[PDB]
Protein backbone atom coordinates (compact mmCIF):
# COMPACT_ATOMS: atom_id res chain seq x y z
CA UNK A 1 0.00 0.00 0.00
CA UNK A 2 0.93 4.02 -0.32
CA UNK A 3 -0.18 6.77 -0.22
CA UNK A 4 -0.46 9.58 -3.07
CA UNK A 5 -1.12 13.39 -1.82
CA UNK A 6 -1.35 16.31 -4.63
CA UNK A 7 0.54 19.62 -3.21
CA UNK A 8 -0.86 22.45 -2.21
CA UNK A 9 0.61 25.50 -4.10
CA UNK A 10 0.58 29.15 -2.29
CA UNK A 11 2.46 31.78 -3.65
CA UNK A 12 2.49 34.86 -2.29
CA UNK A 13 5.21 38.30 -1.56
CA UNK A 14 7.20 39.25 1.88
CA UNK A 15 6.29 42.78 1.25
CA UNK A 16 3.84 44.64 -0.42
CA UNK A 17 4.36 44.32 -4.31
CA UNK A 18 5.69 48.08 -4.84
CA UNK A 19 6.63 48.61 -8.43
CA UNK A 20 10.39 49.35 -8.11
CA UNK A 21 11.04 48.31 -4.78
CA UNK A 22 13.20 44.72 -4.14
CA UNK A 23 10.70 41.89 -2.68
CA UNK A 24 10.94 38.15 -2.26
CA UNK A 25 8.23 35.64 -4.05
CA UNK A 26 7.42 33.01 -2.26
CA UNK A 27 6.08 29.42 -3.38
CA UNK A 28 4.81 26.88 -0.22
CA UNK A 29 4.43 23.95 -2.30
CA UNK A 30 2.88 21.95 1.06
CA UNK A 31 0.39 18.37 1.88
CA UNK A 32 2.23 16.49 -1.24
CA UNK A 33 3.55 12.71 -1.15
CA UNK A 34 5.97 10.77 -2.66
CA UNK A 35 8.67 13.09 -2.29
CA UNK A 36 9.51 13.65 -5.76
CA UNK A 37 8.55 16.56 -7.09
CA UNK A 38 9.77 19.33 -9.73
CA UNK A 39 9.14 23.13 -8.45
CA UNK A 40 9.94 26.25 -10.64
CA UNK A 41 9.69 30.02 -10.54
CA UNK A 42 8.66 31.78 -13.71
CA UNK A 43 8.86 34.89 -14.53
CA UNK A 44 7.33 36.17 -17.50
CA UNK A 45 6.88 32.39 -18.70
CA UNK A 46 10.49 31.40 -18.44
CA UNK A 47 12.28 29.33 -15.34
CA UNK A 48 13.79 31.85 -12.61
CA UNK A 49 17.43 30.93 -12.50
CA UNK A 50 18.24 32.22 -8.88
CA UNK A 51 16.03 30.50 -7.13
CA UNK A 52 16.69 29.27 -2.85
CA UNK A 53 14.49 26.88 -1.34
CA UNK A 54 14.06 25.20 2.06
CA UNK A 55 15.07 22.01 3.42
CA UNK A 56 12.71 18.92 2.53
CA UNK A 57 10.40 18.30 5.50
CA UNK A 58 6.69 16.64 6.52
CA UNK A 59 4.09 17.34 8.69
CA UNK A 60 2.52 14.97 11.08
CA UNK A 61 0.38 13.15 8.32
CA UNK A 62 3.83 12.62 6.77
CA UNK A 63 2.92 15.02 4.12
CA UNK A 64 5.80 17.36 2.83
CA UNK A 65 6.92 20.55 2.51
CA UNK A 66 8.72 23.21 0.72
CA UNK A 67 9.36 27.18 0.58
CA UNK A 68 11.02 28.12 -2.38
CA UNK A 69 11.71 31.77 -2.33
CA UNK A 70 13.55 34.59 -4.81
CA UNK A 71 14.33 37.48 -4.72
CA UNK A 72 12.93 40.07 -7.38
CA UNK A 73 11.55 43.64 -8.08
CA UNK A 74 7.91 43.41 -9.80
CA UNK A 75 6.99 45.51 -12.16
CA UNK A 76 3.62 46.50 -13.99
CA UNK A 77 4.47 44.51 -17.09
CA UNK A 78 5.74 41.08 -15.17
CA UNK A 79 4.11 38.02 -14.62
CA UNK A 80 5.29 35.98 -11.80
CA UNK A 81 4.07 32.11 -11.48
CA UNK A 82 4.89 28.94 -9.82
CA UNK A 83 5.04 25.49 -11.65
CA UNK A 84 4.84 22.24 -9.90
CA UNK A 85 5.36 19.09 -11.83
CA UNK A 86 4.21 15.85 -9.40
CA UNK A 87 2.83 12.33 -10.07
CA UNK A 88 -0.72 13.46 -8.78
CA UNK A 89 -0.74 15.81 -11.47
CA UNK A 90 -1.33 14.62 -14.97
CA UNK A 91 0.48 17.83 -16.28
CA UNK A 92 2.16 20.81 -14.19
CA UNK A 93 0.08 23.30 -12.68
CA UNK A 94 0.38 26.99 -12.80
CA UNK A 95 -0.41 29.42 -10.18
CA UNK A 96 0.05 32.97 -10.67
CA UNK A 97 1.22 34.88 -8.42
CA UNK A 98 -1.54 37.91 -7.91
CA UNK A 99 0.12 41.24 -7.55
CA UNK A 100 -3.42 42.76 -6.56
CA UNK A 101 -3.78 40.57 -4.03
CA UNK B 1 5.35 26.11 27.14
CA UNK B 2 5.72 22.97 25.53
CA UNK B 3 8.86 22.49 23.15
CA UNK B 4 10.53 19.90 20.64
CA UNK B 5 13.63 18.90 19.47
CA UNK B 6 13.31 16.54 15.70
CA UNK B 7 15.15 14.60 13.87
CA UNK B 8 13.40 13.97 10.72
CA UNK B 9 14.95 11.47 7.75
CA UNK B 10 13.17 10.53 4.08
CA UNK B 11 14.76 7.61 1.97
CA UNK B 12 13.48 7.15 -1.35
CA UNK B 13 14.31 3.65 -2.33
CA UNK B 14 14.65 3.60 -6.33
CA UNK B 15 15.66 0.31 -7.03
CA UNK B 16 18.05 -2.49 -5.30
CA UNK B 17 21.34 -0.18 -6.30
CA UNK B 18 20.50 3.47 -6.17
CA UNK B 19 18.75 5.00 -2.85
CA UNK B 20 18.65 8.87 -1.51
CA UNK B 21 18.68 10.07 1.91
CA UNK B 22 17.79 13.55 3.51
CA UNK B 23 17.60 14.75 7.49
CA UNK B 24 17.02 17.48 9.01
CA UNK B 25 16.85 18.51 13.07
CA UNK B 26 13.91 20.56 13.89
CA UNK B 27 13.60 22.84 17.22
CA UNK B 28 9.74 23.25 17.28
CA UNK B 29 9.77 24.41 13.71
CA UNK B 30 12.58 26.29 13.29
CA UNK B 31 14.90 23.88 10.98
CA UNK B 32 18.57 23.94 13.25
CA UNK B 33 20.14 21.22 11.49
CA UNK B 34 20.80 19.92 8.01
CA UNK B 35 22.58 16.69 6.99
CA UNK B 36 25.02 16.54 4.19
CA UNK B 37 25.16 13.77 2.57
CA UNK B 38 28.31 13.37 0.79
CA UNK B 39 30.27 14.06 3.65
CA UNK B 40 27.99 12.45 5.84
CA UNK B 41 27.56 15.45 8.75
CA UNK B 42 25.78 17.61 10.29
CA UNK B 43 24.93 20.61 9.18
CA UNK B 44 24.70 23.83 11.94
CA UNK B 45 22.36 26.14 10.46
CA UNK B 46 22.99 28.65 13.43
CA UNK B 47 25.93 29.96 15.80
CA UNK B 48 24.27 28.45 18.88
CA UNK B 49 23.18 25.12 16.64
CA UNK B 50 26.02 23.27 18.66
CA UNK B 51 23.65 23.39 21.81
CA UNK B 52 26.56 23.13 24.70
CA UNK B 53 27.86 19.36 22.99
CA UNK B 54 31.48 18.96 22.69
CA UNK B 55 32.97 18.70 19.00
CA UNK B 56 34.11 15.28 20.16
CA UNK B 57 30.32 14.45 20.89
CA UNK B 58 29.18 15.75 17.72
CA UNK B 59 31.55 14.04 15.88
CA UNK B 60 30.80 10.99 17.60
CA UNK B 61 26.95 10.95 16.62
CA UNK B 62 27.79 11.89 13.13
CA UNK B 63 29.72 8.33 13.33
CA UNK B 64 26.55 6.98 14.75
CA UNK B 65 24.52 8.42 12.08
CA UNK B 66 26.40 7.07 9.13
CA UNK B 67 26.50 3.83 10.61
CA UNK B 68 22.82 3.45 11.20
CA UNK B 69 22.33 5.13 7.54
CA UNK B 70 24.78 1.78 6.37
CA UNK B 71 22.75 -0.20 8.11
CA UNK B 72 19.35 1.22 7.37
CA UNK B 73 20.01 0.92 3.86
CA UNK B 74 21.48 -2.83 3.88
CA UNK B 75 19.50 -4.68 5.47
CA UNK B 76 15.97 -2.62 3.69
CA UNK B 77 17.61 -3.28 -0.13
CA UNK B 78 18.67 -6.78 0.85
CA UNK B 79 14.86 -7.18 2.00
CA UNK B 80 13.85 -5.17 -1.54
CA UNK B 81 15.52 -6.86 -3.99
CA UNK B 82 13.62 -9.98 -3.60
CA UNK B 83 10.78 -7.64 -4.53
CA UNK B 84 12.30 -5.63 -6.96
CA UNK B 85 8.53 -4.37 -7.97
CA UNK B 86 8.04 -2.75 -4.77
CA UNK B 87 10.44 0.14 -5.79
CA UNK B 88 10.22 2.66 -5.92
CA UNK B 89 9.33 3.21 -1.82
CA UNK B 90 9.83 5.55 0.75
CA UNK B 91 10.82 5.12 4.19
CA UNK B 92 9.97 8.00 6.88
CA UNK B 93 11.76 8.80 10.35
CA UNK B 94 10.42 10.57 12.87
CA UNK B 95 12.41 10.79 16.05
CA UNK B 96 12.79 13.12 19.31
CA UNK B 97 11.71 14.52 22.04
CA UNK B 98 9.04 16.80 23.73
CA UNK B 99 9.66 18.91 26.30
CA UNK B 100 6.23 19.11 28.65
CA UNK B 101 4.95 21.73 30.83
CA UNK B 102 7.23 20.86 34.40
CA UNK B 103 9.97 19.92 32.70
CA UNK B 104 8.50 16.21 31.34
CA UNK B 105 10.12 14.61 28.67
CA UNK B 106 8.20 12.30 25.98
CA UNK B 107 10.86 11.24 23.48
CA UNK B 108 9.17 9.34 20.61
CA UNK B 109 10.42 7.17 17.09
CA UNK B 110 7.92 7.18 14.62
CA UNK B 111 8.32 5.12 11.04
CA UNK B 112 6.05 5.82 8.05
CA UNK B 113 6.46 3.30 4.44
CA UNK B 114 5.19 5.74 1.36
CA UNK B 115 3.65 8.09 3.71
CA UNK B 116 1.37 5.68 5.71
CA UNK B 117 2.30 4.80 9.34
CA UNK B 118 4.32 1.74 9.39
CA UNK B 119 5.51 1.65 13.32
CA UNK B 120 6.21 3.29 16.33
CA UNK B 121 8.36 2.95 19.25
CA UNK B 122 6.30 3.36 22.94
CA UNK B 123 7.52 3.15 25.81
CA UNK B 124 10.17 0.30 25.39
CA UNK B 125 8.40 -1.77 22.66
CA UNK B 126 7.89 -1.32 19.04
CA UNK B 127 4.48 -1.46 18.08
CA UNK B 128 3.25 -1.88 14.38
CA UNK B 129 0.20 0.97 13.59
CA UNK B 130 -2.75 -0.94 13.12
CA UNK B 131 -3.44 -1.13 9.17
CA UNK B 132 -0.69 -1.54 7.27
CA UNK B 133 -0.46 -4.79 9.31
CA UNK B 134 1.89 -7.73 7.48
CA UNK B 135 5.19 -5.38 6.44
CA UNK B 136 4.55 -3.72 10.10
CA UNK B 137 3.86 -7.06 11.87
CA UNK B 138 7.44 -8.31 10.21
CA UNK B 139 9.55 -5.18 10.59
CA UNK B 140 8.50 -4.87 14.35
CA UNK B 141 9.37 -8.39 14.86
CA UNK B 142 12.90 -8.36 13.09
CA UNK B 143 13.20 -4.59 15.32
CA UNK B 144 12.27 -6.64 18.52
CA UNK B 145 14.46 -9.68 18.16
CA UNK B 146 17.39 -9.69 15.91
CA UNK B 147 18.55 -5.93 16.51
CA UNK B 148 20.01 -5.80 19.49
CA UNK B 149 21.38 -2.64 20.30
CA UNK B 150 19.59 -0.66 18.27
CA UNK B 151 16.61 -0.62 20.50
CA UNK B 152 18.64 0.55 23.47
CA UNK B 153 20.47 2.92 21.41
CA UNK B 154 17.05 4.52 20.54
CA UNK B 155 15.81 4.64 23.59
CA UNK B 156 18.96 6.33 25.18
CA UNK B 157 18.90 8.56 22.38
CA UNK B 158 15.02 9.94 22.46
CA UNK B 159 14.78 9.25 26.32
CA UNK B 160 18.33 11.04 27.97
CA UNK B 161 20.48 12.63 24.73
CA UNK B 162 17.63 14.45 22.91
CA UNK B 163 16.27 16.13 26.01
CA UNK B 164 19.68 16.95 27.34
CA UNK B 165 20.83 17.94 23.99
CA UNK B 166 17.09 20.32 23.54
CA UNK B 167 18.02 22.21 26.73
CA UNK B 168 21.36 22.34 25.51
CA UNK B 169 20.25 24.00 22.34
CA UNK B 170 17.80 26.20 24.05
CA UNK B 171 20.32 27.85 26.48
CA UNK B 172 22.78 28.09 23.31
CA UNK B 173 19.74 29.74 21.51
CA UNK B 174 18.17 31.99 23.95
CA UNK B 175 18.05 35.18 21.96
CA UNK B 176 17.09 33.71 18.83
CA UNK B 177 14.35 31.53 20.18
CA UNK B 178 12.41 34.29 22.31
CA UNK B 179 12.98 36.66 20.19
CA UNK B 180 9.92 38.97 18.84
CA UNK B 181 9.43 40.16 15.55
CA UNK B 182 6.92 42.71 14.49
CA UNK B 183 4.87 42.19 11.70
CA UNK B 184 4.44 44.31 8.71
CA UNK B 185 0.29 44.94 7.87
CA UNK B 186 -1.26 46.14 4.14
CA UNK B 187 -4.59 46.08 2.70
CA UNK B 188 -5.51 45.22 -0.67
CA UNK B 189 -8.76 44.72 -2.87
CA UNK B 190 -8.97 40.74 -4.23
CA UNK B 191 -11.25 39.18 -6.78
CA UNK B 192 -14.87 40.74 -6.72
CA UNK B 193 -17.04 38.16 -5.58
CA UNK B 194 -19.50 39.29 -7.65
CA UNK B 195 -21.25 42.82 -9.09
CA UNK B 196 -20.97 44.88 -6.08
CA UNK B 197 -19.86 42.64 -4.05
CA UNK B 198 -16.10 43.84 -2.61
CA UNK B 199 -13.25 41.67 -1.48
CA UNK B 200 -10.95 43.66 1.38
CA UNK B 201 -7.94 41.51 2.28
CA UNK B 202 -5.77 42.26 5.10
CA UNK B 203 -1.89 40.96 4.85
CA UNK B 204 0.12 40.23 7.75
CA UNK B 205 3.94 39.28 6.93
CA UNK B 206 7.04 39.03 8.44
CA UNK B 207 6.06 38.43 12.04
CA UNK B 208 7.74 35.39 14.76
CA UNK B 209 6.19 34.07 17.02
CA UNK B 210 4.06 32.27 14.88
CA UNK B 211 0.95 32.84 17.10
CA UNK B 212 -1.50 35.93 15.53
CA UNK B 213 -4.63 37.08 15.77
CA UNK B 214 -5.94 38.71 12.44
CA UNK B 215 -9.65 39.65 12.09
CA UNK B 216 -11.62 42.04 10.50
CA UNK B 217 -13.99 44.32 12.40
CA UNK B 218 -16.31 47.33 12.82
CA UNK B 219 -15.10 48.83 16.10
CA UNK B 220 -15.83 45.53 18.75
CA UNK B 221 -18.17 43.53 16.59
CA UNK B 222 -15.30 41.11 14.73
CA UNK B 223 -17.40 40.03 11.84
CA UNK B 224 -18.09 36.54 11.03
CA UNK B 225 -17.19 36.40 8.06
CA UNK B 226 -14.04 36.64 8.12
CA UNK B 227 -11.94 33.73 5.95
CA UNK B 228 -8.57 33.49 7.54
CA UNK B 229 -5.64 31.54 5.37
CA UNK B 230 -3.16 29.40 6.71
CA UNK B 231 0.24 30.83 8.91
CA UNK B 232 2.64 30.91 5.67
CA UNK B 233 6.26 30.88 6.18
CA UNK B 234 8.74 33.33 5.12
CA UNK B 235 12.02 32.51 4.43
CA UNK B 236 14.61 33.62 7.78
CA UNK B 237 11.46 32.02 10.46
CA UNK B 238 9.12 34.51 10.11
CA UNK B 239 5.23 34.05 8.84
CA UNK B 240 2.50 35.44 6.54
CA UNK B 241 -1.33 35.23 6.94
CA UNK B 242 -3.80 36.91 4.89
CA UNK B 243 -7.57 37.37 5.77
CA UNK B 244 -9.85 38.32 3.85
CA UNK B 245 -13.77 39.20 4.10
CA UNK B 246 -16.37 40.01 1.25
CA UNK B 247 -18.57 42.88 1.85
CA UNK B 248 -21.44 45.08 0.07
CA UNK B 249 -19.57 48.07 -1.55
CA UNK B 250 -20.77 51.30 -0.01
CA UNK B 251 -20.56 48.84 3.54
CA UNK B 252 -16.83 48.40 2.98
CA UNK B 253 -16.42 51.71 4.72
CA UNK B 254 -15.93 51.95 8.53
CA UNK B 255 -14.46 48.17 8.30
CA UNK B 256 -11.06 47.92 9.45
CA UNK B 257 -7.92 45.05 10.03
CA UNK B 258 -6.90 44.31 13.44
CA UNK B 259 -4.04 42.40 14.45
CA UNK B 260 -2.73 41.34 17.70
CA UNK B 261 1.13 39.88 18.07
CA UNK B 262 3.27 39.61 21.07
CA UNK B 263 5.40 41.32 19.63
CA UNK B 264 3.26 43.99 19.65
CA UNK B 265 3.37 44.90 23.42
CA UNK B 266 -0.36 45.63 23.54
CA UNK B 267 -0.96 48.51 21.00
CA UNK B 268 -2.46 46.58 18.54
CA UNK B 269 -1.93 46.78 14.42
CA UNK B 270 -5.54 48.78 13.26
CA UNK B 271 -5.38 49.40 9.34
CA UNK B 272 -9.23 50.80 8.00
CA UNK B 273 -10.07 50.29 4.79
CA UNK B 274 -9.58 53.54 2.64
CA UNK B 275 -10.22 52.78 -1.23
CA UNK B 276 -10.98 55.41 -3.01
CA UNK B 277 -11.99 57.90 0.07
CA UNK B 278 -8.94 59.52 0.39
CA UNK B 279 -7.81 62.40 -1.82
C1 LIG C 1 19.96 -0.07 11.25
C2 LIG C 1 19.24 -1.35 10.87
C3 LIG C 1 18.07 -1.64 11.81
C4 LIG C 1 16.73 -1.57 11.07
C5 LIG C 1 16.64 -2.63 9.97
C6 LIG C 1 15.30 -3.36 10.02
C7 LIG C 1 14.47 -3.09 8.76
C8 LIG C 1 15.19 -3.55 7.49
C9 LIG C 1 14.20 -4.13 6.47
C10 LIG C 1 12.94 -4.67 7.15
C11 LIG C 1 12.09 -5.51 6.20
C12 LIG C 1 11.82 -6.90 6.77
C13 LIG C 1 10.36 -7.35 6.54
C14 LIG C 1 10.21 -8.22 5.27
C15 LIG C 1 8.98 -8.63 4.90
C16 LIG C 1 8.80 -9.50 3.64
O1 LIG C 1 9.62 -10.62 3.75
C17 LIG C 1 9.18 -8.75 2.33
C18 LIG C 1 8.35 -9.26 1.11
O2 LIG C 1 7.82 -10.58 1.45
C19 LIG C 1 7.73 -11.44 0.36
O3 LIG C 1 9.09 -11.72 -0.12
C20 LIG C 1 9.09 -12.44 -1.41
C21 LIG C 1 10.55 -12.60 -1.85
O4 LIG C 1 11.28 -13.16 -0.77
C22 LIG C 1 8.29 -11.71 -2.49
O5 LIG C 1 8.18 -12.57 -3.66
C23 LIG C 1 8.95 -12.01 -4.75
O6 LIG C 1 8.21 -10.93 -5.42
C24 LIG C 1 9.01 -10.35 -6.49
C25 LIG C 1 8.26 -9.18 -7.12
O7 LIG C 1 9.17 -8.14 -7.30
C26 LIG C 1 9.22 -11.39 -7.53
O8 LIG C 1 7.97 -11.87 -7.95
C27 LIG C 1 9.99 -12.53 -7.02
O9 LIG C 1 10.07 -13.55 -8.06
C28 LIG C 1 11.45 -13.85 -8.32
C29 LIG C 1 11.69 -13.89 -9.79
O10 LIG C 1 10.77 -13.57 -10.59
O11 LIG C 1 12.81 -14.24 -10.23
C30 LIG C 1 11.71 -15.26 -7.78
C31 LIG C 1 12.99 -15.49 -7.13
O12 LIG C 1 12.87 -16.61 -6.31
C32 LIG C 1 13.34 -14.36 -6.28
N1 LIG C 1 14.61 -14.67 -5.60
C33 LIG C 1 14.63 -14.67 -4.13
C34 LIG C 1 13.35 -14.36 -3.36
O13 LIG C 1 15.64 -14.92 -3.56
C35 LIG C 1 13.54 -13.13 -7.14
C36 LIG C 1 13.97 -12.00 -6.20
O14 LIG C 1 13.12 -10.91 -6.37
C37 LIG C 1 15.42 -11.55 -6.48
O15 LIG C 1 16.29 -12.45 -5.85
C38 LIG C 1 15.75 -11.55 -7.98
O16 LIG C 1 16.52 -10.41 -8.27
O17 LIG C 1 12.29 -12.76 -7.80
C39 LIG C 1 9.38 -13.11 -5.75
O18 LIG C 1 10.35 -13.90 -5.12
C40 LIG C 1 6.93 -11.40 -2.04
O19 LIG C 1 6.34 -10.55 -2.97
C41 LIG C 1 6.90 -10.73 -0.72
O20 LIG C 1 5.57 -10.59 -0.28
N2 LIG C 1 8.94 -7.31 2.55
C42 LIG C 1 9.60 -6.30 1.66
O21 LIG C 1 10.30 -6.65 0.77
C43 LIG C 1 9.34 -4.78 1.90
C44 LIG C 1 10.59 -3.92 1.60
C45 LIG C 1 11.63 -4.05 2.70
C46 LIG C 1 11.73 -2.78 3.54
C47 LIG C 1 10.46 -1.92 3.46
C48 LIG C 1 10.14 -1.26 4.83
C49 LIG C 1 11.37 -0.54 5.39
C50 LIG C 1 11.74 -1.05 6.80
C51 LIG C 1 10.93 -0.34 7.87
C52 LIG C 1 11.69 0.87 8.44
C53 LIG C 1 13.15 0.53 8.77
C54 LIG C 1 13.35 0.24 10.27
C55 LIG C 1 12.43 1.09 11.14
C56 LIG C 1 13.19 1.75 12.31
C57 LIG C 1 14.61 2.15 11.89
C58 LIG C 1 15.67 1.64 12.86
C59 LIG C 1 15.15 1.61 14.29
C1 LIG D 1 18.19 9.32 14.90
C2 LIG D 1 17.47 9.49 16.24
C3 LIG D 1 18.09 10.58 17.11
C4 LIG D 1 17.10 11.16 18.11
C5 LIG D 1 17.81 11.90 19.24
C6 LIG D 1 18.73 12.98 18.68
C7 LIG D 1 19.50 13.71 19.78
C8 LIG D 1 19.79 15.14 19.36
C9 LIG D 1 21.27 15.36 19.04
C10 LIG D 1 21.48 15.46 17.53
C11 LIG D 1 22.40 16.62 17.14
C12 LIG D 1 22.13 17.09 15.71
C13 LIG D 1 20.67 16.90 15.30
C14 LIG D 1 20.51 16.67 13.80
C15 LIG D 1 21.56 15.70 13.27
C16 LIG D 1 21.65 15.68 11.75
C17 LIG D 1 20.53 14.90 11.07
O1 LIG D 1 19.51 15.44 10.81
O2 LIG D 1 20.71 13.54 10.75
C18 LIG D 1 19.72 12.97 9.94
C19 LIG D 1 20.29 11.74 9.23
O3 LIG D 1 20.44 10.70 10.17
C20 LIG D 1 19.40 11.23 8.10
O4 LIG D 1 20.21 10.87 7.01
C1 LIG E 1 18.45 3.00 -10.45
O1 LIG E 1 18.10 4.29 -9.98
C2 LIG E 1 18.97 5.36 -10.35
C3 LIG E 1 18.32 6.64 -9.87
O2 LIG E 1 17.57 7.21 -10.92
C4 LIG E 1 19.28 5.39 -11.85
O3 LIG E 1 20.39 6.21 -12.14
C5 LIG E 1 19.63 4.00 -12.36
O4 LIG E 1 19.77 3.96 -13.76
C6 LIG E 1 18.49 3.06 -11.97
N1 LIG E 1 18.63 1.77 -12.59
C7 LIG E 1 17.91 1.36 -13.65
C8 LIG E 1 16.89 2.35 -14.18
O5 LIG E 1 18.04 0.26 -14.16
O1 LIG F 1 11.26 30.62 13.24
S1 LIG F 1 10.34 29.68 12.52
O2 LIG F 1 9.29 30.64 11.99
O3 LIG F 1 9.74 28.69 13.49
C1 LIG F 1 11.22 28.84 11.17
C2 LIG F 1 10.27 28.41 10.06
N1 LIG F 1 11.01 27.72 9.02
C3 LIG F 1 10.15 27.57 7.86
C4 LIG F 1 10.95 27.88 6.59
C5 LIG F 1 11.05 26.67 5.67
C6 LIG F 1 9.67 26.12 5.35
C7 LIG F 1 8.93 25.65 6.60
C8 LIG F 1 9.54 26.16 7.91
CL1 LIG G 1 23.05 6.16 1.01
CL1 LIG H 1 -4.71 50.16 -2.05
Amino acid sequence: AAIQRTPKIQVYSRHPAENGKSNFLNCYVSGFHPSDIEVDLLKNGERIEKVEHSDLSFSKDWSFYLLYYTEFTPTEKDEYACRVNHVTLSQPKIVKWDRDM
Amino acid sequence: EHVSFHVIQIFSFVNQSWARGQGSGWLDELQTHGWDSESGTIIFLHQWSKGQFSNEELSDLELLFRFYLFGLTREIQDHASQDYSKYPFEVQVKAGCELHSGGSPEGFFQVAFNGLDLLSFQQTTWVPSPGCGSLAQSVCHLLNHQYEGVTETVYNLIRSTCPRFLLGLLDAGKMYVHRQVRPEAWLSSGPSPGPGRLQLVCHVSGFYPKPVWVMWMRGEQEQQGTQLGDILPNANGTWYLRATLDVADGEAAGLSCRVKHSSLEGQDIILYWRGSLVP
